């Protein structure tokens, strides 16, 4: 008869969404662009924010220092510049009850085929993992930690028109895959240790974005008006756990979510080494919709 | 951080101190005789710096295979050597007819044609050209002596050599 | 025949001009059938037409030109062993290529030439076919089918006749091998004639330098296992009754150096012959005469033998030459750094008797500088003159400098700014400007540098520095371990010898503590220095100005400047405060390195490294804690966190600081870390002893061309730190920091890259040991902020 | 990525690529039209414009190679002067073009090899076809180059008189007074020879060089 | 001020004693050149004299110099030699 | 990666199993592996119901040719030595005459054993290593080494009677040119496609003659896998070539009777009226003596490493590198039977005597067989 177990399992769903739909990334928001690069490698620095607006009310913070070379092997299809990438995540977040952080790393290879006019058809086979360290203040239960994995897909599909030197029109499409853990514990408030044992989540997160990039020029500094839009869904939001309230057994599972994100980003390419660029996103339609999220990037070719 | 040259145009070579010869007093000669670094004196006579045309000398492109499409100075060439010398005249008159070029006088009983001026456009540099072409086709035999003589070359209406 | 036109219909290669030049049917005379055959044979010898079918038309000839231009391409089907460039140069070696005209009557022989090249590489079974393909109106290409069987395998390197030494010994000392250890895979059983000749040389040398002066190879045979699979190699020898050496008889024209020559011709009467020692003695005579100036002498040895008693005697001939060889020493390829920069390090000067060893000291120093990738000496002679020479150093540059930045993050804002550039030969002028700094939410920082290493021409090298470091640390308002410190330096330092150096120079280091947390160590120090604060009161203001007297030493002796392969390195480095300063300490680090090569080609090289340290007080007082030795992290003790080895601070309890919100700033107030209890800080003690060791092995994948600029290595660390003032009596229940016997090891791999950002680094490690609270880090690099 | 088209079409589009400052597609189409038509009746024209492309695109070694093979396989021409001038300007651009000169770095000391080759080249030109259109620019650049070499030799003479080895000073200034007896370097140098004759105690020679300094002192 | 290190300095025309004791009057350019080397400091400004100067600078040990000036004739014969041991005036320290 | 980088020609595995009769294995004695994988000529022979085999590196056994009993097993590789017993590397071919079993070595020695016990009757040294089955005739014991040095040997004393000389190109096949005898005249193969000869009394090189294209400087493919062993007929001499381009000739003349430079045959035999042999590429083919006219071929075993064939009870025998044994008819011309015995493969010439058949594999080293 635990009617606040509703809010509690909701907080668990919230930490699931927190982890995963905080750890998602286009080739945008992560390297800005790699069209028309020269050199050997760089240092793909990155920072963000991103307070949530779901039923709890949350916050965000990131950092994503990187590195990777890219040899110019023009082999197959459209212009392919294969490259290497490693990353390091030091996420930091909060919630309306508790808080948590995480350190993380993985490999980030990619390509630059994209029809050679803008598709994002590439080979972004990102392999990331985590080990989340989270406190818990719903009765001070405090600790429950784990690892997790997030295997990526990469390429998106954009057929560019490019009628002028300014139009960057292209759709996006992506779908990631992972799993979290069998977090097993018991929240103790009423003598009998009330337990929650989330077997796994193994979700499948998809989006169908579309880009309307608007170019620009300076003497030798390229700016852009990066706007975009598109779906963002899941496919398997199982997340069914136990409810050991000591009054009985009860199974409540999550459902597929649906949100349309809005993006008003931009980009800069002053002095061909740097590719500084400061972007901004927004979301809508109800479930874990992000409201205030900026996204600052960087890169320094050699 | 070694070498990042850029020579799209540079103007530091009109200012070097002119060579002031080295006088010498009574008794002390000097044996320059190994002089190979010796700038011989030669009259003028042209441009300096960005007033020159590094743009290569004109040499046209062949329309037919077997055409000595050569240009030297201010004259071109389209010399072709086919089986008979009774083939090029109808083709060139068909070109001049159907392609709508204007010509003042043409002795159609002969093959010597004097035309009016023709203009061409070329965004290579930031200038344009106009001139009067004269093909003189005289059948020396089973060959064809082709020559082109430009009388006036006007740049958007101004004759310049 | 009166020919009015010679039909060159559809040539697509040649014009009518070269045609008429190579024309047998030239106009003017009466052509006959002999001239017709001449025309057909001329077109054949040129070979531009599949079928030269000349036809007479009344009085003119016309050849039914069939299209054998062009070779549209050169298609190759999976060579898998040889780069297509070698195939195309071997093909043009045969006579056909793109743009030419086809030669149908040679394809088989071209394929056979490919077979020959494959026989040359040790892979015998091979077959290659040619296929032609139609394309628009002229193009017909030739592709090369390929079938590459297998590289043969040396089954048995026999030896016959040897009764003195065992066969396996010689087999081992060879360059080829028939049995390679699995657990010790070195080379592969594949055969190449060059290796065979080299091996014959090695074996001949091996017998020569034993006394067997008459030894000689007798024949050699290399059979092919009748399966296209295996190689048998036999070698026939004749050992021949080793002899003994009797006495050197050096003779000729010495130019007055008899003495040291004699001292280089010392042989214990009764010593066995030793060929390698003969050639070494000969080369030593050459070099000796090459020091005093005679750089181009000719010296011949001649082991006059005596088979009767079977002992040998050495005649030797020497010649003089002439002297003043240097006249003009010029450099090449130094297109960025100045010329005076190079001539500052030439110990052979123009207009002076050529000293070969001097020029070589030059080459060495130019290497040991660091700015240059490769340095190649040379010695030309000037034509027309007998005895004058123009030394010339071919020098190719490298990218010094760096641009080290990175952000990384942590607590809840999104702020980190670590940046910095170290130019090191800034604009060639030889200087070394280095400026690095960083900001933060709290801590500012800035550091400059400049060090002209030739402030005079003798070597006296003046330096400089400056640093501002405010640890403002506004957690909420104030009173939060403010640490304002700045100061400057000057470090003048001359050389003493061809390798060493000393130093000197003063430095002044203002510092200002404010409101630190009443720990144990800091308080031992403070209380020792007269000023005693309230044991449980956050407030205290300690500010001190001092001065010093730096001093140093070094010993630089390597083979290169960036990726060494031999030599050493050291530099003691001290400090001491002069009287009048407001604290009396003295510390002395001692870096070190070492290298020892394993191979003789200098690929494998064992490294070596260490560091040391100390500190003290000059009477009662103690080395002010703000300069203890931290240790741990990349480049010092791999694997751990940065600056996390050594003691961990303790804390007194606390009640009030006017900055202690609910569950904020857990720095030993009432809420957390009460009366004496150990947290997980890293305060750092004075002493330090960090060893190391590495193992340098060549890169595994990159061809040498720029595998010169990468060096992979396995390694092994250690480390420690203690506090030689750490009392243990009254602080029993806590780890005895005063005990050095707390080694913390590690191991792992490492890779380096000299990318245009400068030296990168990557290293995976593992803490093979730990202690209480040592945060590990199994991955580190310097393109940003670590793991 | 060659579009297989009629040749004069390729040339029209390549010329337009030159027009736009689109040197990359330009050199692409030109390279194709050239190597795949190895006896085109215009290979001369495409070669010339290819050199022009190479140079203006600032990647020199290819330009030098093209110029050299052009000389080899066409050892005469009505337009050789352009070839020679272009070889020369290739070298002189190799000489000093690191834009790091923003700090005002007098680049007279980095090796004088490229300047030497450029001087040989331009001199061969101006002594070959003096009355051409590429003459006055050549003469100006020759003046500049002579001055530059002279300043290099003076730099080395200065360093040696710093260190001490005086005989080398006397020889290097013998050089800059035997090959460049016109420029400003040698007139700034002569006092070095005066000094380094005095140190060796060869007074009379010092008095000679003193006379020579006096007679051209103004 | 006190000083410590400097390498050695050498300036050409090494000279023994016997070789100097060889070249007498009446000889020819080729002969002297064959007997001592090629004089790497000639005199351009006029007369045809050669300069044999032997200067050795041993690293804070003063300075030694045996200047020797051979003056030839118009056609190439020799007419006078001027020999000189360690330079006049004090060499320094 | 390492596995997917090889590409060679293939071999038809094992066609058309026909097994008319019952193949038997009398005994499978294990004289000891053995020839390993090194190519050699160790062909265990047989005389008076006694089998004498050998390994590569060691012993020499005397086998009771009715059941396989070890009469005695000496070990010639020296008990003493330098490293371990000094593996003698026996690579000659066991033989029989009088009471001795000559066994060519690889350390350039030529042992000579005894039937009863193993007491070395003598032991010589010969320039270069022996690699050929030593032959017995008129006291002399020829041996053709791997230096092209036919160093004849006297019988009861190992006395070197002479030494003829031959040429040696760079890439020879494993030069194995056994000699033979005819009318006191010695015929001998060679390493350059040159069937020489010598008078077997003094060393008179009667005449040299080039037969066909031997590998080298006119190279036939690297699979010219042959034994140059010739054979004699009533008055005419046949021979393959160092590649096998068959030829025929007469003792005194050498004037070639005909030529068949199409089958580069390998290790051949004859009988009476018709040839039988194994082709360069396994094309077992009959032929008529008088002229190289084919009779019938077969191509089942392409690129299967075979061994020389044998006549036996009106049937022909062949070995293979896969351990099988492919009986064949004497007329046309296809299979007659099939079997397999060992799984290490045969590599040496079998034998035939007293109805007994024998062969040594690399490991089993003996399989007496009767069908």
């Amino acid at each position: 008869a635990n009617k606040e177990a509703t809010r509690n399992a909701a907080a668990l769903f919230s930490v699931d969404y927190k982890a995963f739909l905080n750890e998602v990334s286009n080739l945008n928001k992560r390297m800005g662009d790699l069209r028309d690069i020269n050199g050997e490698a760089g240092c793909w620095a990155r920072i963000m924010s991103g307070t949530g607006s779901a039923s709890g009310g949350f916050s965000d913070n990131y950092t994503h220092v990187q590195v990777g070379v890219d040899k110019k092997h023009e082999l197959d299809g459209l212009d392919l510049f294969t490259g290497f990438t490693v990353t390091h995540t030091d996420s930091s977040a909060s919630a309306d009850v508790f808080s948590g952080k995480t350190k993380s790393v993985g490999a980030g290879l990619y390509a630059s085929a994209m029809f050679d006019s803008g598709a994002y058809i590439d080979l972004i086979g990102k392999y990331v993992h985590h080990d989340n360290e989270y406190t818990a203040t719903f009765a001070g239960l405090g600790t429950r930690d784990y690892s997790t994995h997030s295997w990526y897909a990469g390429a998106e599909a954009g057929y560019r028109y490019h009628v002028t030197e300014d139009a960057w029109i292209e759709p996006q499409a992506e779908l990631v895959y992972g799993s979290v853990s069998g977090k097993q514990f018991a929240w103790k408030d009423q003598g009998m240790h009330l337990s929650m044992k989330d077997k796994d989540y193994n979700p499948l997160i998809g989006r169908t974005g579309v880009d309307v990039g608007k170019s620009f020029s300076g003497k030798d500094w390229k700016v852009t008006a990066r706007a975009g839009l598109g779906y963002q869904f899941d496919l398997l939001a199982n997340g069914e756990t136990v409810l050991r309230d000591a009054s009985g057994e009860k199974r409540i599972k999550g459902e597929k979510d649906s949100r349309m994100l809005m993006s008003v980003g931009l980009n800069a390419e002053i002095r061909d080494n740097v590719r500084f660029g400061l972007e901004f996103e927004k979301s809508a339609f109800g479930k874990y919709n992000v409201d205030n999220a900026v996204n600052a990037n960087f890169r320094y070719s050699f | 951080s070694r070498y990042k040259r850029q020579v799209s145009g540079d103007e530091a070579y009109l200012e070097a101190a002119p060579l002031a010869e080295l006088h010498a007093p009574a008794g002390m000669i000097l044996p320059v005789t190994s002089g190979d670094y010796a700038i011989p004196v030669t009259n003028g006579s042209g441009a300096v710096g960005k007033a020159l045309d590094i743009r290569p000398p004109a040499q046209p492109l062949a329309l037919v295979s077997g055409a000595r499409t050569q240009f030297t100075g201010d004259t071109a060439s389209l010399l072709v050597e086919n089986g008979r010398g009774n083939t090029l005249w109808p083709q060139v008159v068909s070109v001049l007819q159907a392609k709508n070029y204007t010509i003042t006088q043409r002795d159609d009983a002969g093959q010597t044609l004097t035309t009016d001026w023709v203009q061409w456009n070329r965004l290579d540099e930031d200038e344009q050209y106009r001139g009067r072409y004269q093909i003189s086709v005289k059948p020396q035999g089973y060959q064809q002596a082709v020559t082109v003589k430009l009388l006036n070359l006007e740049q958007a209406g101004k004759p310049v050599a | 025949f009166v020919v009015k036109d010679i039909h060159f219909e559809g040539l697509q290669r040649v014009a009518v001009g070269a045609a008429l030049l190579s024309m047998p049917v030239r106009t003017g005379d009466t052509v006959n059938d002999e001239d017709i055959s001449n025309t057909i044979r001329a077109l054949f010898a040129t070979g531009n037409f599949e079928d030269v079918r000349v036809l007479r038309d009344g009085d003119t000839l016309l050849v039914q030109v069939k299209e054998r231009p062009t070779i549209a391409s050169i298609t190759f089907s999976g060579n898998k062993s040889v780069k297509d460039d070698m195939l195309k140069q071997n093909l043009e070696a045969s006579g056909v290529r793109v743009g030419e005209s086809l030669d149908r009557t040679t394809i088989a022989d071209i394929e056979k030439g490919l077979e020959d090249f494959y026989y040359s590489v040790g892979k015998y079974s091979a077959s290659v076919k040619a296929v032609v393909t139609p394309l628009p109106r002229n193009r017909v290409d030739l592709k090369l089918v390929f079938q590459e069987g297998v590289s043969a395998e040396i089954q048995q390197i026999n030896i016959v006749g040897n009764h003195a030494f065992t066969t396996d010994e010689l087999i081992s000392h060879f360059q080829l091998r028939d049995e390679v250890p699995w657990w010790n895979v070195v080379g592969d059983r594949k055969y190449q004639k060059q290796k065979l000749a080299g091996d014959l040389e090695t074996l001949r040398s091996y017998y020569l330098d034993r006394g067997y002066a008459r030894f000689n190879i007798d024949s050699t045979q290399v059979s092919l296992t009748p399966d296209k699979k295996g190689i048998y190699v036999t070698v026939n020898i004749t050992e021949g009754d080793q002899y003994k050496l009797s006495g050197v008889e050096v003779s000729g024209n010495l130019a007055g150096h008899s003495a040291e020559i004699e001292q280089l011709t010392k042989i214990e009467p009764g010593e066995l012959y030793n060929g390698t020692k003969v050639t070494k003695m000969e080369d030593d005579i050459k070099k000796l005469l090459g020091r005093y100036g005679y750089a181009y002498p000719r010296v011949q040895s001649m082991p006059e033998i005596n088979d009767a008693d079977k002992t040998v005697k050495l005649r030797v001939n020497v010649d003089a030459g002439n002297r003043f060889y240097v006249r003009k020493i010029r450099f090449e390829g130094n297109d960025t750094s100045k010329d005076a920069v190079l001539r500052r390090e030439m110990r052979q000067m123009e207009g002076a008797w050529l000293g070969s060893d001097l020029v070589d000291q030059g080459k060495e120093r130019l290497n040991r500088l660091g700015f240059f990738e490769t340095v190649d000496t040379d010695t030309q002679r000037v034509p027309g003159s007998p005895d004058q020479v123009d030394v010339v150093y071919k020098v190719k540059e490298r990218n010094t400098g760096s641009f080290n930045f990175g952000i990384g993050y942590g607590t809840e804002s999104g702020v980190s700014f670590q940046a910095g550039v170290q130019q090191d030969n800034w604009l060639g002028t030889g200087y070394a400007v280095g400026i690095n700094g960083t900001k933060n939410d709290y801590q500012t920082y800035a550091e400059l540098s400049v060090t002209n290493p030739y402030f005079t021409v003798d070597g006296v090298s003046l330096g400089g520095r400056l640093f501002y470091n405010d640890f403002q640390a506004d957690d909420a308002d104030l009173s939060d371990y403010t640490n304002k410190s700045y100061g400057t330096d000057v470090t003048l330092g001359f050389p003493i010898n061809e390798y060493n150096s000393l130093r000197a120079g003063l430095g002044y280091v203002h510092n200002s503590l404010s409101n630190m947390q009443p720990q144990v160590a800091m308080w031992r120090y403070l209380y020792s220095m007269g000023e005693h604060p309230s044991t449980s009161d956050q407030d205290n203001s300690f500010k001190t100005d001092d001065f010093t007297f730096n001093y140093g030493w070094t010993y630089n002796k390597l083979d290169r400047g960036y990726f060494p392969t031999d030599g050493s390195r050291v530099n003691l480095t001290g400090k001491v405060t002069i009287p009048g300063s407001d604290n009396e300490y003295y510390k002395v680090t001692l870096d070190t390195a070492t290298y020892v090569p394993i191979d003789d080609d200098h690929k494998w090289v064992v490294l070596g490294r260490t560091r040391w340290g100390y500190g003290d007080g000059l009477g009662g007082k103690e080395m002010p804690f703000y300069e203890n030795f931290y240790a741990g992290g990349s480049s010092t003790v791999r694997g751990f966190q940065s600056n996390t080895i050594g003691p961990k601070a303790v804390y007194f309890p606390h009640q009030a600081s006017n900055y202690d919100p609910d569950y904020d700033y857990e720095c030993a107030t009432q809420d957390g870390a009460k009366d004496l209890c150990k947290s997980d800080d890293a305060v750092g003690g004075n002493a330090m002893a960090v060893a190391s060791l590495e193992f340098i092995t060549p890169t595994p994948f990159i061809s040498d061309k720029y595998a010169n600029s990468v060096r992979t290595s396995f390694f092994w660390d250690m480390g420690t730190v203690w506090d030689t003032n750490w009392d243990s009596s009254q602080y029993s229940g806590y780890p005895d920091y005063s005990d050095p016997s707390n080694i913390r090891m590690s191991a792992g791999i490492a890779l380096q890259w000299m990318s245009p950002l400068g030296p990168l680094v990557f290293s995976y490690a593992q803490p093979f040991k730990k202690y209480d609270g040592d945060k590990a880090e199994q991955f580190q690099f310097n393109c940003g902020k670590t793991w | 990525e060659v579009p297989d088209n009629p040749p004069n079409e390729i040339y029209a589009t390549a010329q337009q690529k030159l027009q736009d400052g689109n040197w990359r597609q330009a050199i692409t189409q030109l390279e194709a039209l050239d190597n795949r038509y190895p006896f085109g009746p215009y290979s001369q024209q495409v070669q010339l414009d290819l050199i022009y492309a190479y140079y203006k695109n600032a990647d020199l070694p290819l330009a030098q190679a093209a110029i050299d093979r052009f000389i080899r396989l066409n050892p005469t021409h009505p337009n050789i002067d352009y070839v020679m001038y272009m070889r020369g300007l290739t070298n002189m651009a190799l000489d000093d073009s690191a834009l790091q000169g923003f700090f005002g770095v007098d680049r007279s000391d980095r090796d004088p090899q490229h300047a030497r080759a450029a001087f040989s080249d331009f001199s061969k030109l101006v002594r070959g076809y003096p009355n051409s259109q590429y003459t006055t620019d050549a003469t100006k650049r020759l003046v500049f180059l002579k001055d530059r070499l002279a300043k290099y030799e003076y730099s080395v003479a200065e360093y040696y008189t710093e260190r001490g080895a005086w005989v080398a000073v006397v020889n290097r200034v013998e050089g800059m007074l035997r090959d460049y007896p016109d420029t400003q370097a040698t007139r700034d140098a002569l006092p070095l020879m005066e000094n380094a004759y005095r140190q060796m105690q060869m007074n009379a020679q010092a008095e000679k060089v003193a006379k020579i300094i006096a007679a051209n002192s103004s | 001020e006190r000083v410590v290190y400097r390498p050695d300095i050498n300036q050409g025309n090494y000279l023994t004693a016997n070789d100097v004791s060889k070249i007498r009057v009446g000889m020819t350019q080729q002969q002297v050149a064959y007997a001592l080397g090629t004089p790497l400091m000639s005199d351009p400004f006029g007369t045809n004299t050669w300069f044999y100067v032997f200067r050795q600078q041993p690293g804070h040990e003063g300075v030694t110099q045996q200047t020797l000036t051979l003056t030839f004739n118009s056609s190439g014969v020799l007419t006078n030699i001027d020999n000189k041991p360690a330079l006049s005036g004090n060499g320094g320290h | 990666l390492f596995n997917s980088e090889e590409d060679v020609v293939k071999m038809s595995p094992l066609p058309t199993v026909e097994n008319q009769f019952t193949p038997t294995t009398a005994w499978s004695t294990s004289v000891g592996s053995g020839i390993g994988n090194f190519y050699s000529n160790l062909h265990p022979a047989l005389a008076d119901n006694v089998v004498y085999a050998a390994d590569r590196a060691g012993l020499v056994k005397a086998l009771n040719a009715d059941d396989g009993k070890e009469i005695w097993s000496v070990s010639l590789a020296e008990k003493d030595g330098w490293f371990s017993k000094e593996p003698a590397l026996l690579s000659g071919g066991v033989t029989v005459s009088g009471g001795h079993v000559y066994i060519g070595s690889e350390k350039a020695q030529v042992y000579a054993l005894n039937t009863s016990d193993g007491t070395v009757a003598w032991q010589t040294k010969v320039a270069g290593e022996a690699l050929s089955r030593p032959v017995v005739s008129d006291g002399l014991v020829l041996i053709h080494t791997s230096n092209g040095q036919l160093q004849a040997l006297n019988e009861a004393d190992g006395a070197v009677k002479w030494t003829v000389n031959l040429d040696m190109p760079s890439l020879s096949l494993r030069g194995e040119s056994a000699p033979t005898t005819a009318f006191g005249a010695a015929v001998v193969g060679g390493d350059n496609g040159r069937v020489s000869a010598v008078l077997m009394e003094q060393g008179q090189m009667i005449w040299q003659q080039r037969i066909s294209q031997a590998t080298g400087s006119t190279e036939i493919d690297r699979l010219s896998d042959v034994d140059t062993t010739p054979v004699v007929v009533n008055g005419v001499v046949f021979a393959l070539a160092y590649n096998g381009n068959l030829t025929a000739l007469d003792l005194r003349s050498g004037q070639i009777m005909w030529k068949r430079e199409l089958g580069s045959v390998n290790d051949f035999i004859v009988d009476g009226n018709r040839i039988y042999l194994v082709d360069q590429n396994d094309r077992v083919m009959a032929l008529t003596i008088d002229g190289g006219v084919t009779l019938w071929t077969q191509s089942d075993l392409l690129h299967r490493l075979l061994t020389s064939p044998v006549l036996y009870n009106g049937n022909l025998v062949v070995g293979d590198s896969e351990g099988y044994l492919h009986w064949i008819n004497v007329e046309d011309g296809r299979f007659v039977a099939q079997q397999k015995v060992d799984s290490s493969g045969f590599q040496t010439e079998p034998v035939a005597a007293d109805g007994k058949l024998l062969i040594q594999a690399k490991d089993g080293t003996v399989y007496s067989i009767t069908r």
